[PDB]
């Protein structure tokens, strides 16, 4: 029997779950704050 | 709108307020000004996004930049002074007063200052923000 | 660089 | 426990690589538990199984 690792060295990044989850949090955080700050600077412009 | 202050022994005792109206048609907006004392606005800061939005605003100025706002309750005790260009457009808009954090004891304590200043505006964007 | 054996 | 020797009963630790290899320390903890148990007994009072 043959066993082929076709896993791009992913085995070697530790705490793969916590790390994966951090990457998603930081992307979403960056998106959310930019969308909110966008909407609010738009409204502050409109009021003025 | 007029505001008196009666003092005895160089100490305030009571405030009088009286409002007068000159019936007629008046254009002299350069002699027009209005100061209002806004209601106290409260905000529960839950998310790190909430705090990012506040730092976005020039007028939100903390004593200590690194103050941890997360899960704190801020109050905004705000006066707004305005001058008029005409019936609609304000010639200038000022909105200032202390920003306070609620402690465990329920005592509010100054941690910074609202400081907004502007020329020709159609509105006060600080009160608009705090209202919503 | 991550795929040595430490 | 002769160092170089793996006991007939042991515990294992997960390596960062992800395999479960013998761990001398945890195995000591367990084997000492057994020795204690054999001489003095173990109580399970207040254990719901």
């Amino acid at each position: 029997p043959v066993m082929a690792d076709l896993n791009g060295g992913l085995q070697f990044v530790p705490e793969l779950k916590e790390f994966t989850a951090k990457l998603r949090k930081e992307l979403v955080e960056t998106s959310e704050v930019r969308k909110a700050v966008s909407i609010e600077t738009a409204l502050e412009h409109k009021v003025v | 709108d007029v505001v008196g202050t009666l003092s005895r022994n160089g100490k305030p005792v009571m405030e009088v307020t009286s409002s007068f109206f000159y019936r007629g048609n008046y254009t002299d907006f350069e002699n027009t000004f209005q100061k209002t004392v806004e209601p106290v606005y409260q905000m529960h800061i839950k998310t790190s996004k909430d705090i990012a939005v506040l730092r976005s605003k020039e007028w939100f100025q903390l004593d200590d930049e690194d103050f941890d706002l997360l899960n704190k309750t801020l109050t905004f005790e705000t006066e707004t002074e305005v001058t008029f260009k005409n019936a609609n457009i304000f010639s200038s808009v000022k909105c200032f007063g202390p920003i306070k954090v609620e402690l465990p004891t329920k005592e509010t304590v100054e941690i910074g200052i609202v400081d907004y200043e502007a020329g020709a505006s159609h509105g006060n964007p600080v009160v608009d923000f705090l209202k919503r | 660089p991550i795929t040595k054996e430490s | 426990i002769p160092r170089e020797t793996i006991p007939f009963l042991h515990l294992r630790k997960k390596t960062p690589a992800g395999d479960w290899k013998y761990d001398r320390q945890l195995s000591s903890l367990f084997l000492d538990g057994l020795e204690k148990a054999a001489f003095n007994g173990v109580t399970f009072k207040d254990k719901y199984v």
